RNA sequence: AGGAGUGGAGCCUGCGGCUUAAUUUGACCAACACGGGAAACCUCACCCGGCCCGGACACGGACAGGAUUGACAGAUUGAU
RNA sequence: AGCGUGUGCCUACCCUACGCCGGCAGGCGCGGGUAACCCGUUGAACCCCAUUCGUGAUGGGGAUCGGGGAUUGCAAUUAUU
């Protein structure tokens, strides 16, 4: 219906070969795959995911808190 | 103005040349009674008037010193020949020549002498030569290894306002 | 490599094309498969003495017995795109002192070498010291 | 080498003709631009001057990342004998200034 | 700050040891000089510098990045 | 011939500048070359605002320095010979001068 | 020397210095200056600037 | 007398503590977006590997079939 | 609107008009400026006027995070922008 490719959520998903638009319950399923993939290869990404720490370049020294348990 | 620099950068570049020279000379003419310079570009010539108190020691044997110095400057800033020409000049009244008076105190000290007597000798001279007043400080070690200060003061002095720019020189 | 269904078969071909096609492709067709940052490194770079690595990998892969992996090629280079041709080799990657060895999968392609070798201890507390609280 | 025996001469002869040398403090001066090119590969001016200076024959200032070497009477004799040259040369002095 | 610790390797390339050099010309008859290998006529050699007959190689120290056969 | 020649002056000292401008307007008016007076151009500010402390410690203070240059230009129309005559005379202090071939 | 003795530095901090001591970081680039801020002050009076405000 | 805030939330950034091969270092109203210090490399002081001498000068020794410099290919090596 | 700034400087680099291509980031072709001359009569923001939302953790808030495209550099992984 001639909505441009750049205006979609996904362009060449990766390993699926096409432009795609993802909606509600399929979005979560797709999302959980990419997490699993990055622990499959076990890049830096999946390790940070599994440890529950920030993926992107951010300091965690003064961030997140919550917390409790002090000395 | 090719290949030269714009007017903002033009004055800055002059200042850098004025400053480098003024510390270059001071490390090899101090004992000959250096007191500054005064440069003047004129049509097709640079004049660098090497102001010093005693022209005797400046000259050397057959104008040797002036010749060495001119050959240096001619290469360092990369001017072609016939540009830079040094000249000497004797300054009358040395009691207003703070820079030279300071360097006289330097060699009196390095001669091996006490501080009070040396300071006194420099003091009366600059006062006698004609001055409103004058002051000397020597801060550093002597007779122990805690530092101290010894101030020797005579006459009038100012320290505040714009007149400070006219009526005192400091080294 | 001992995986299945990650680059061929039912479930997963690498953006619509199998590994088998990639190996016959030049870098030119390969880079146009969407992975933006990769395309900089090829179009600008074009081999700044990565020569030393890529010959040793193919070489060692060849001479090694069938159904057995080679020894290692080592690197201080943590940067170089993982590629289909590189797969099956075993590479040790310098950290600050230590060469952590890794097997190259066909599922790692596009990534860098340095993501598969860490360079710090994950972390493990803990106990407040004698100087950590206005008290 | 250290340096060639060629590059000794090309500095020491040039020094003898101008009566003074200057250079800048760098260990990455490929040819020493300003003076003499295609016969200095790197340090060499500074590196050869230091050895000369050790044995007298020169005085040396340093100011704002620039050496300044002043040839002396003793050095005139030295350079004359080292390169076995005629007795006519002395550019440091040759006239009494008027 | 701190001073160096302990390695144990401590070798030198070789001192270019003092040997009886030039018998690259061999005495057979008078006044003939019997060459076994060429005294190289490179593109800047004056034919006063020999070329090494390495065995498995052909190497000059002057033409060292060029004019090196493997025979 | 008679060429429209523009003599730009530039200096850092307003007294030293201005009297040398007056001299060049005089030497022109003396020979009745129909010169135009000084056109004083906007004075420009070079600023440097930096810390007074070497190695930060104590209250944060700064210091405004300024240098003010001055530009001004006199337009002449006369033969280029007599121009270079009158230009070179009666200048003693450190003040720059720039002669121009022609102007519209 | 040979093929290793240097690594390209032609932008960033390591490819500029200063002309009165060759010190880096704290320096003034502006107007073609190339002087480190500690030493700039001591040659401030020497033709350059003067305080006025 | 009042005005707007800070202290609460999220983030940025400096400091302590803790960890770590190393998390370089100064500083405790008058330290703490301070060292004009917004660090990819460089910087760089730190940590882990490898190379280089650019040890002047002096005295003695070596030594012209020779004091000494550099390197192709293979092995070795992150490394040509 | 106002203070400024700009390649010809260190070892190498500036400010950009204009035309074209692209949703955007941007690319590409030409031209001026050593500067009261060219960029730039610096046609900036809050402000101002008319639509839409409706007291609702709402479209307030944009943290966190997935996927993709550009530019700088020799290189961007711990995501430079």
């Amino acid at each position: 219906y001639k909505i441009p490719d750049w205006f979609l959520n996904r362009q060449k998903d990766v390993k699926d070969g096409k432009y795609s638009q993802v909606l509600a319950n399929g979005l979560d399923n797709k999302l959980r795959e990419d997490l699993e993939r990055l622990k499959k290869i076990r890049a830096h990404r999946g390790l940070r995911h599994f440890w529950g720490l920030r993926v992107r370049g951010q300091h965690t020294k003064t961030t997140g808190r919550r917390g409790r348990t002090v000395g | 103005m090719a290949v030269q620099i714009s007017k903002k950068r033009k004055f800055v570049a002059d200042g850098i040349f004025k400053a480098e020279l003024n510390e270059f000379l001071t490390r090899e003419l101090a004992e000959d009674g250096y007191s500054g310079v005064e440069v003047r570009v004129t049509p097709t010539r640079t004049e660098i008037i090497i102001l010093a108190t005693r022209t005797q020691n400046v000259l050397g044997e057959k104008g040797r010193r002036i010749r060495e110095l001119t050959a240096v400057v001619q290469k360092r800033f990369g001017f072609p020949e016939g540009s830079v020409e040094l000249y000497a000049e004797k300054v009358a009244t040395r009691g207003l020549c703070a820079i030279a008076q300071a360097e006289s105190l330097r060699y009196k000290l390095l001669g091996g002498l006490a501080v009070r007597r040396a300071c006194y000798g420099v003091l009366r001279f600059i006062m006698e030569s004609g001055a409103k007043g004058c002051e000397v400080v020597v801060s550093g070690k002597l007779r122990g290894q805690r530092a101290k200060s010894m101030k020797f003061v005579d006459g009038l002095m100012i320290h505040s306002g714009d007149p400070v720019n006219y009526y005192v020189d400091t080294a | 490599v001992e995986q299945k269904k990650k680059r061929t078969f039912r479930k997963f071909t690498y953006r619509g094309v199998d590994l088998d096609q990639l190996l016959d492709m030049s870098y030119e067709q390969l880079m146009q498969l969407y992975s933006a940052r990769q395309r900089r490194r090829l179009s600008r770079g074009l081999r700044r003495k990565q020569h030393s690595l890529l010959k040793r990998l193919r070489k060692a892969k060849k001479e090694a017995p069938p159904m057995e992996k080679p020894e290692v090629v080592k690197t201080h280079l943590r940067d170089m795109i993982i590629l289909p041709e590189m797969v099956g080799s075993m590479v040790g990657v310098y950290n600050g002192k230590t060469f952590n060895q890794v097997e190259i999968k066909p599922e790692m392609i596009g990534h860098y070498l340095g993501e598969f070798s860490i360079t710090y201890k994950p972390v493990k507390h803990g106990r407040p010291g004698i100087g950590a609280t206005h008290s | 080498m250290l340096m060639p025996k060629k590059n000794r001469i090309a500095i020491y002869e040039l020094l003898f003709k101008e009566g003074v040398m200057v250079a800048k403090k760098d260990v990455h001066m490929p040819k020493h631009p300003e003076l003499a090119d295609k016969n200095v590969p790197n340090l060499h001016v500074m590196k050869a001057m230091q050895s000369l200076k050790s044995r007298g024959y020169v005085k040396e200032q340093f100011a704002w990342r620039h050496f300044y070497w002043y040839l002396t009477n003793e050095g005139i004799q030295y350079l004359r004998d080292y390169l076995h040259l005629p007795p006519e040369i002395v550019p440091a002095t040759l006239r009494r200034s008027r | 700050k701190k001073s160096y610790t302990t390695p144990k390797k401590n070798k030198h390339k070789r001192k270019k040891v003092k040997l009886a050099v030039l018998k690259y010309y061999k005495v057979d008859e008078n006044g003939k000089i019997s060459r076994l290998r060429r005294e190289c006529p490179s593109d800047e050699c004056g034919a006063g510098v020999f070329m090494a007959s390495h065995f498995d190689r052909h190497y000059c120290g002057k033409c060292c990045l060029t004019y090196c056969f493997n025979k | 011939a008679i060429h429209r020649i523009r003599i730009t002056l530039t200096s850092r000292n307003v007294k030293s500048l201005e009297k040398v401008c007056a001299d060049l307007i005089r030497g022109a008016k003396e020979k009745n070359l129909k010169v135009k007076g000084p056109v004083r151009m906007p004075t420009k500010t070079l600023r440097i605002t930096t810390r007074k402390t070497p190695c930060g410690e104590g209250s944060k203070t700064w210091d405004r320095f300024q240098m003010r240059i001055h530009k001004r230009l006199i337009d002449l129309h006369s033969p280029s010979e007599i121009v270079k005559q009158i230009t070179s005379i009666s200048i003693e202090p450190g003040v720059e001068v720039e002669v121009t071939i022609a102007d519209a | 020397q040979q093929l290793y003795w240097s690594h390209p530095r032609k932008f960033g901090q390591g490819s500029r210095s200063c002309r009165v001591c060759s010190n880096r970081h704290g320096l003034i680039r502006k107007y073609g200056l190339n002087m480190c801020r500690q030493c700039f002050r001591q040659y401030a009076k020497d033709i350059g600037f003067i305080k006025l405000d």
